[PDB]
Formats: structure tokens, C-alpha cells, sequence
């Protein structure tokens, strides 16, 4: 099964149905899978138990199959709480960020946030 | 329903329509020369 | 009058049918004919919302409508067992083709100006070698003129062919040495998996023309 | 091929540019706008 | 005559050989179709549209080679 | 950029679409300082 | 006479060569299906069915110029 | 004459082996579409037109062919 | 005679289809050891498949072949 | 006579050329769908570059359609 | 007389052209050998018999040209 | 003279074939351009002019052959 | 005499063609020692018999072709 | 004689179709320079050297098949 | 002079031959700065065994050009 996580809370549901975005782009987990350590990129994740799915704003992270069908899920705080323009508004400001250059790779950022909720 | 509603595609559809008329004309000459022996 | 003339008399009669006899009253719940029609207009209207979206995003929807509706009616009656020519009576198709892209090329020069020749350098390349990038995006410009006419009409009229020819030899396949009754189904099916090949070809090049001369039309309206 | 032995292709060709000409005039201004009808029909029962 | 009966007979199998790049042509996209599938397990939807497009593009030009041979070994 | 610092910022960025709670705001707005310290001298204690 | 009855052996000849190009066109759909279901094991039951029709139609166009070689060489 | 004729229905069927190349060219691009719709399912919008763009362009070459050998026989 | 010369002719185009089938085998077969070393153990599900994948290239060679026997002899 | 039949002949191996740059032109439009997909963001710089490589790819098959007409005209 | 000798002579020569794809055929199924053993450190034992196999197989097709090309060669 | 203009013509023809391989030559530099651009983001600035180096190079074997194409036709 | 000199020349050309097939064959399981050797780093000394056994018989091939040349000839 | 000199012209055509698989070659050296350079970053101080040794074989195999193509064409 | 002209002929087929290698040497050549630049270090080692692989490639061609030869010299 799954192991996802978070910081303070972890929350993680055979690994049958997991939908993830990874640096391979997206991959789809179910049951066995073969073993891998892929980084979880900025993401929006969807756990499915059952084909039941459950959508999930995620921080990005790290993911490894574990060749046991174990999907060690460790990632950072979360969504459509998250999710539901001031974050569009703060990438604006981002364009001001932009001016100064980790601040580059920071605008950057806010900038695949603001698509990560376009992609919600 | 069905109903004229005007759409003026008019002069949208101009160059179109000079186009149709020329091949019209010169598809007559082919018609015609292909009906020769 | 001819075959054909009666021929387009009968399109013209199916497609008004489409619009008057399909469509029960305007209802607003819609008959189940009529959710095909809606689907249609709109994955064709959204994608000329797309694909040209200025002020004439619409403006050129009924062209591109009546170019997908045109192939897609006609490659239906062609393919019936008994049945003569239109689509396949390859002169109206290719005629067809360079018609519209006279009247692409004439409507690029009209709408913008002797800057309709800015598409044939559609990027920015050394300076050497700009004169070599007009010449042959020009070639691939009235290319377009016959690929777009010859790629329909080729394949309507290999399928006519095609079905046809191997017809006529599957009945006297029949009529050698009666072990060939013995498995004389599985000529029969061979046709029909043919019959139904030349269906599907055809309602895709209906769509393809459609999205083509979308493309064609989208590269010289918006220069390069 | 069956198709050019035919040298009617002008005869062909003129019923076939008369049936373009027909259908255009005939969804631009009356069929294309009956579907534009059941649309705005939609939308307004979705306003009220 | 002879010769040209021959000639017929010939230019139809020369025609034939152009079917084998369609074919070829099928299998490649539907190579990509299980391939991606398989990373998603859930493209699929999309993507079987997408390969039958594919396939059958690649087909017509097939086809056309077909209709050569049929034009020259029947005719 | 050094990707856990990526995926740092992009819990921070997080905190805006908009909605949020307090334990994410104390969880990505906490820092500090840090002691640059070197070979006994010690550098400036700039920001964490 | 001669250049008639060389011909139809001849042309079949030619005609056998394209078969050769759907034969090619089922080993990619079947290197797919390896691939794809060692990558997720879970994958198999969709793609089977897949991989039939991806062969199957790969088999077809080679099908159709051996047909032709059939016909060259019995006509 | 005969000789002319002949060679005039042979030279049709050479042609058209040029088709296959063009055919196979717009599997290829169908095949790359579903590979990087897989691996990005949110890339497809930019990325449709660049595929039919491809697939024209690679079918052209093969029309043109197309054309020789319809020039052959016809003329 | 002309006949003769043909049918040894006829016989040895066809034998060039079977260079398809050579290529093909290899392809199945290369997957099937990519597929076993990237899993360690689909072998068993996946040995069936292969040899099926194997079977049909290897078909295309013979059926190549059997137009040349045709020809040959006549 | 033999002059005429020689140019339809060669006409039609001449046009058999053209095979090459279809599916050249394809790897182009593979590589730019591939390369996007990768990236991303990538389509800004590569698009004129990938015009350019469908452009050079086209070209080498228009001289073997170039060799099929000064053959028959000429 | 003369037709039909030289006809075995230029038989041979154009079965040797079928080798070809088994050649390549070979290399293939070595090359897969080669990156899943590298792959694993470990995978071979398992793996060598199956290898042996599809290695053999594509071999034999190659034979089968070559038997053809001895066969219109002696005629 | 017929046989001998003919030669001529039979050489041109064929010798077109060549043009091809270089064509492809072209293609593939140009896809490892936007392959490997798209990997690094910036490698550009020397891969671009190192791009059209490699483009000259696979293109030098056509134009030799294209050459010999001239040379029979007209020379 | 004539027509079945020309003949035996003609067919050996045509035997070439057999031959490029193995040049392939060689490069290809090469190609893949190298990636192989790329992929593990030290597999190469059990793996470069690997290479070689499939260079050999991709090899073999052309030998084959070539000496149904000197059969021809 | 007439013969021999159609035999010159002819047999030249087909010496240009050697060159192909060097076009082909000489890009396929260029695409890996740009892809383990897109990989490195840097590797092209040594890598650079060895580009143009392969480029410089993988030509002179086609410039075999050409100085044929001249010889049979002069005679 | 029919056996003169086929010469002639002979040595133009054989060229077909060579184009094989043309690709090969290419390929073993791709593969070694694909793997050294994985690697970096790898390629001092690897050296000696890419020349190795560069020239038995090269020589499958190069008994096809022999044999051009053959032909022409009788």
C-alpha cells in the first residue's frame, strides 16, 4: 500500500490505484509495480481506493516503490481547501520577484504553483 | 427554426468565390478537351 | 441529366433532412440523432475557437463545416454495394481543394497586403540562407493545394476498387472444387471487413480536411 | 479506372460547385442558426 | 504484346510493395498506446482514440499503393 | 536551486490559491538566524 | 507466350517480399506488451486484448500483398 | 509500341513504391503525440497542432509520388 | 529456355522476405530479456507471449519462403 | 521508342527518393513533440530550428522529384 | 540453354539477400543480453536458456535463405 | 543512340536513390538539436552552430551523389 | 557462353548486399557493450565475452554471403 | 561498343546508392555528440576528437561507393 | 562484349554492400560518447575496445568493396 506523508500529519491509502506526478512525468501505481525512487515533483496526487479517488495538493516529495507493492510516499504539507486567486495574485508579485535572482527559481516556482492550480 | 439570419460572408468569402468561377471556366476547356478522341 | 447530377440532388436532400426531419420540434431535451449534431457543431466550433479564436473565429465556421459535411455525406452514399460516384468522381474533390486555396492565397494578399509574402519567411534564419527559406515555404505552400484534394480522393476511390474486383473473383472462388465450399465463409468475411475499413477512412478524412484547411488558414491569416 | 472514361467532368463538376453554393447559404444563415437558437435557449432556463 | 501482358502483370507486384510501410506503420503506433498505458495505467481513455488515428492515416497511404496493383494486375 | 529548498518554497508558496490554517502559517513562517561559525571566529548570524 | 507465363512467376516472386514488413509490424506490438506489463504488472488484462488487435492488423496489410503474389501467380 | 506502352505500366508501379516511407512518417508522429500525452497529460493542447502539422508534411513527399505514377499512366 | 531461366528467377525474390522475419524474432526476443531483467520474475506470465510474438515474425519468413518453393519447382 | 520508355523509367526509381524525407521530416516532428514533452517549455527556441530541420528534410527528397521531372519534360 | 544458367547463377545472388535481416536478428537479441545483465548484475542464469533460444531462432531464418540461394545455384 | 541516351537516363534514376540517406542524415541531427536542448535548457549556444556543422557533414554524401546525378544527365 | 559470364558476375554483385546485414549486426551488439558497460560500470569483464559471441555470429553471416561470392566467381 | 558503354552509364547509377548508409551514419555520430553533451555539459573537450574520427570512417565507406560510381561512369 | 558490360554492372551492385558498415561504424562510435558521457571516467578502458568494435564494423564492408574488385580485375 501507500505510506504518504506529511510533516506534523501523515495520511497514506494496496498500492492498486495511485496516480502521481514524478519526474517521469505521471505515473500510475497499482498493486505490484516494479521498484523505483522517483522524486515527486510539485504535484497534485490522486489516491484511489478502489477506483475511488481522492485529490491532493501536494508539496512535492519523494516516492519509492518498495518491491513489496509498498509505495513509500514521504512528502511535505498539502488540495481544493488550498487550491480554492490570491495565490494567482502572489504570482503577480512573483513577476515582481523576478527582479531579483533564488528569488528567480522562487517566482519560478510560484509561477508552477499557479499552474499546478490550474492543472486543479 | 430554420429561418434566414443573415450572415454577411460576403466579401469574408470573396476570394473564394473568384476562385470557383476561373476553374469553372477553365474545367469547361478540359471537359472539352478530354471529349475529343 | 446525369448519374451524378442525381446524386447531388440526393445530398442535398439528407443534409436538409439532418435539420428538419431529425430534430423533433426544436425540443430542448433533444432527440438522440440530435446529440450527435450538437457534439459536432460544438468539437468543430471549439476547435475553429481555437485554432483561428480572433475576431473570424466563427467567421470561417461554416466554411470548415461545410467542408467536413460535404466528404462526410459523401463518402457514406459512395460505399453503399450499389452506387456510382461522387466523392469518387475525383474532380469535384480536387477542384474543391484548389478552389479554397486560391482562395486562401488570393484572401492572404487581399486582407494582408504583399506582408502576405512575411509568411513565406515564417522564421527568423540567418541572412544568407532567408531567400532559400522563401522559395521552399512557398513549395510547401501550394503544396498544400494538391495534398489536401489528393489524399480524399485516393482513398474513397482504393476502396471502391478494392472491394469490387475482389467481388467478382470471390464468386468464382466458390465455383472451383467443392472443398472450397468447405470454407466458404471466410471469403465473404474478408469483404466485410473491407466494407466496413472503406466506411471509416472517410468520415476521418471528412475531419481531417475540416482541421487542415483550419491549419492551412491559420498559417496565412496570422502571418508566418 | 473507372472514372475517367466519363469526359463529362465539367458536367459533373458544374453540379458539384451548385450543390457547394447551395449548402453554404443554406447552414450559414438557416440551419447553423437553428443550433444557435437551442444554445441561447439553454443558457437563458440556466439564467432563470 | 506478349510483352506488354507481362508488363502488366509485373508493374501490379512492383504497386504491392508500397503496403509493407503501412504496415509497419500500424504496429508502431500501437506500440506507443501500450507503452503509455502502462505508465499511467490510465491514459488509455484518450490515447485508443489517439492510436486508432494513427493506424488508420498510416493505412490510407498503404491503400493507395494497393490500388496501383489492383489497377495494373486485374487491368 | 537545491531541490528540497524547491520543494521548501513550494510549501511556502502552498500558504497562498487562497484558504489556509494556522499550523501551516507557524510551520513555513518560524525563521531565524544562524551562527556562521568558522575554523573558533565566527562569521555574522545572518537569517536562517 | 513465354513473357506471359515468366511473368506471373516472376511477379509473384516480387510480390512476396512485402509480406516480410507485417511481419516486423507484430513483433514491435508484442515487444510492447513485454515491456509495458514487466513495467507494471498489473497492466497485463487491459493490454492483451490490445496487443491481439495491434497484430492483427499488422498481419492484415502483409495479408493483402501476399494475396496479390496468389493472384500473379494463379493469374 | 509495345515497348512504350510496357514501359508505361511498368514505370506506374515503380513509382508508387515512394509512398510507403510518407505513410510510416505519420505513425510516427501519432506514436510521439501518445508518448508525450503519457508522460504529461496536460501537454496535448500545444502539442496538437505540431502533430498535425508533422503528419501533413511527412504525407506530402509521398503525394507528390503519387503523383508520378498517375502521370505516368494518364499521360 | 525463357520459362526455365523464370521460375528459378521467380523463386529467389520471394527468398528475400524472409530478412524481415530475422529481424523480427530478435525484436520479441529482446524485450522478453529487458522485461525478465527489469522485473526479475515476469518470466512465467510473460513466457507464453513471447513465444506467441516469436512464432508469428518467424511465420512471415516461412510463408516468404513457400512462395519460393512454389516458384522453384514451378 | 527506347528513349521514351527509358524516361518513364527512370522517372519512377527517380521519385522513389522522396520516401527518405517523409520519413525524415516525421523524426523532426517526433523529436519536437518529444523534446516539448521533456521540457515542458522547451517550444520557444526549438520551433523555428524544428521548421528548419522539416524544411532541410523536404528538400533532399524535392531533388529526387527534380530528377523525375528533367527527365520527362527535359 | 544459356538463359537458364545464368537465371541459377542470378537466382543465388538474389536469395543472398535475404541473410541480411537475420544477421541484424542476432545482434538484437546480444545487445538485450547484454544491457539486462548489466542491468541486474545478476538476471543471466535464468535468462541464458531463453536467449539461446530467440537467438537461434532468428539464426535459422537466415539459414533458410541461404539453403534456397544453394538451391537455384545447383538449380 | 536510343540504348545509349536510355543508359543515361536508367543511371540518373537510379542514381537518385542516394540523395536520400543524407536526407535522413539531416533529420537526425536536427531531432538530437531539440532532444538535447530540451534536456539541458542551455546547452544551445554551442549545440546550435554544432547543430548546423553536423547537418553539413550527413548532407556532403547527398550532394556528392546529387553531383553524380548532374553529371550523368547532362554531362 | 556470353549471357552466363555476365550472369555469374551479376550474381555475385547482387551477394553484396547479403554482407551489410552482418556490419549492422557488429555495430549493434557493440553498441550495446557500450551501453551496457555505461549502465553498470564493471560488468565488463564477464559482459565483453557477451559482445563478442554476438559480434562472431552477426559476423558470420556476411562470411557466409562471402564465400557464395567465390562460389560465383 | 554500345554494350559496354550503356553498361558504364547504368552500372554508375547503381554505384551512387552506396553512399546512402554513410548519410545516415555521419548524423547518427552528431546526435550522440549533442546528447552526451546535453548530458554532460562538458564531456565535449575529449568527446569532440572522437566525434570527427567517427564521422571520418563512417564517410570513407561511402566514398568507396562513389569512386566506383566516377570509374564506371568515365569507364 | 556482353561479359565486358556485365563487368560493369557487377562492380555498381557491389557499392549496395558497402552502405551496411557506413551506418555500423557510426553507431559503435554514438555508443561510446553516449556511455562516456554518463560516465565521464569509463573512457581511457573503453577506448581500446571502441577501435576494436570501429574496425570490425568497417570490415564487413570492405570485403563487399573486394569483391567490387574481384569483379572488375576478373
Amino acid at each position: 500500500k501507500l505510506q504518504f506523508a506529511l510533516p506534523h500529519e501523515t495520511l497514506y491509502s494496496e498500492v492498486t490505484q495511485v496516480n502521481l506526478p514524478a519526474k517521469s512525468g505521471r505515473i500510475g501505481v497499482l498493486a505490484n509495480h516494479v521498484p523505483t525512487v522517483e522524486q515527486l515533483l510539485p504535484g497534485v496526487v490522486e489516491v484511489m481506493e478502489g477506483s475511488n479517488s481522492k485529490k491532493f495538493f501536494i508539496s512535492g516529495g519523494f516516492a519509492t516503490v518498495q518491491p513489496d507493492s509498498q509505495l513509500c510516499v514521504t512528502a511535505i504539507e498539502a488540495p481544493l481547501e488550498s487550491f480554492s486567486e490570491n495565490i494567482k495574485n502572489l504570482l503577480a508579485e512573483a513577476k515582481k520577484n523576478v527582479s531579483s535572482s533564488r528569488e528567480a527559481a522562487e517566482a519560478a516556482i510560484q509561477v508552477e504553483v499557479l499552474e499546478n492550480l490550474q492543472s486543479v | 427554426m430554420l429561418k434566414r439570419f443573415p450572415t454577411p460572408i460576403l466579401k469574408v468569402y470573396w476570394p473564394f468565390f473568384v476562385a470557383g468561377a476561373a476553374v469553372y471556366y477553365g474545367m469547361s476547356k478540359a471537359a472539352d478537351l478530354s471529349s475529343n478522341t | 441529366l446525369t448519374t451524378f447530377s442525381l446524386y447531388t440532388i440526393i445530398v442535398l436532400l439528407v443534409i436538409t433532412s439532418l435539420y428538419t426531419l431529425t430534430n423533433n420540434n426544436n425540443k430542448i431535451i433533444g432527440s438522440r440523432w440530435l446529440i450527435s449534431q450538437e457534439a459536432i457543431y460544438d468539437t468543430i466550433m471549439n476547435m475553429t475557437k481555437g485554432q483561428i479564436g480572433g475576431k473570424n473565429w466563427g467567421l470561417y465556421f461554416p466554411m470548415i463545416f461545410t467542408l467536413f459535411m460535404f466528404i462526410f455525406i459523401a463518402n457514406l452514399i459512395s460505399m453503399i454495394p450499389y452506387s456510382f460516384a461522387l466523392s469518387a468522381h475525383l474532380v469535384f474533390i480536387i477542384s474543391l481543394s484548389i478552389v479554397i486555396w486560391l482562395g486562401n492565397t488570393i484572401l492572404g494578399l487581399y486582407k494582408h497586403g504583399w506582408v502576405f509574402f512575411s509568411l513565406f519567411v515564417p522564421a527568423g534564419t540567418p541572412l544568407p540562407l532567408v531567400p532559400l527559406l522563401v522559395i521552399i515555404e512557398t513549395l510547401s505552400y501550394f503544396a498544400r493545394a494538391i495534398s489536401l484534394g489528393l489524399r480524399l480522393g485516393s482513398n474513397i476511390l482504393a476502396g471502391h476498387l478494392l472491394m469490387v474486383i475482389l467481388a467478382g473473383l470471390t464468386f468464382n472462388f466458390m465455383l472451383i472444387n467443392l472443398f472450397t465450399l468447405v470454407f466458404g465463409f471466410v471469403p465473404l468475411a474478408m469483404i466485410l471487413a473491407i466494407m466496413m475499413l472503406e466506411f471509416a477512412i472517410g468520415i476521418i478524412q471528412g475531419y481531417v480536411w475540416a482541421i487542415l484547411t483550419a491549419s492551412y488558414l491559420k498559417d496565412a491569416v496570422y502571418l508566418h | 479506372m473507372p472514372q475517367l472514361v466519363p469526359f463529362y467532368f465539367m458536367n459533373q463538376l458544374t453540379y458539384g460547385f451548385l450543390l457547394m453554393i447551395t449548402l453554404l447559404i443554406l447552414f450559414s444563415q438557416f440551419f447553423l442558426p437553428m443550433i444557435l437558437r437551442l444554445y441561447v435557449s439553454r443558457l437563458f432556463i440556466s439564467k432563470l | 504484346m506478349q510483352l506488354v501482358l507481362a508488363a502488366k502483370y509485373i508493374g501490379a507486384g512492383i504497386s504491392t510493395i508500397g503496403l509493407l510501410g503501412a504496415g509497419i506503420g500500424i504496429a508502431i503506433v500501437f506500440a506507443a498506446l501500450i507503452n503509455g498505458v502502462s505508465r499511467n495505467p490510465s491514459i488509455k481513455d484518450t490515447v485508443f482514440p489517439m492510436a486508432i488515428l494513427g493506424f488508420a492515416l498510416s493505412e490510407a497511404t498503404g491503400l493507395f499503393c494497393l490500388m496501383v496493383s489492383f489497377l495494373l494486375l486485374f487491368g | 536551486i537545491s531541490y528540497a529548498a524547491y520543494l521548501n518554497v513550494a510549501a511556502q508558496a502552498i500558504r497562498s490559491t487562497e484558504l489556509q490554517t494556522a499550523s501551516v502559517l507557524n510551520r513555513s513562517q518560524t525563521d531565524a538566524f544562524y551562527t556562521q561559525y568558522k575554523n573558533a571566529s565566527e562569521p555574522t548570524p545572518i537569517t536562517k
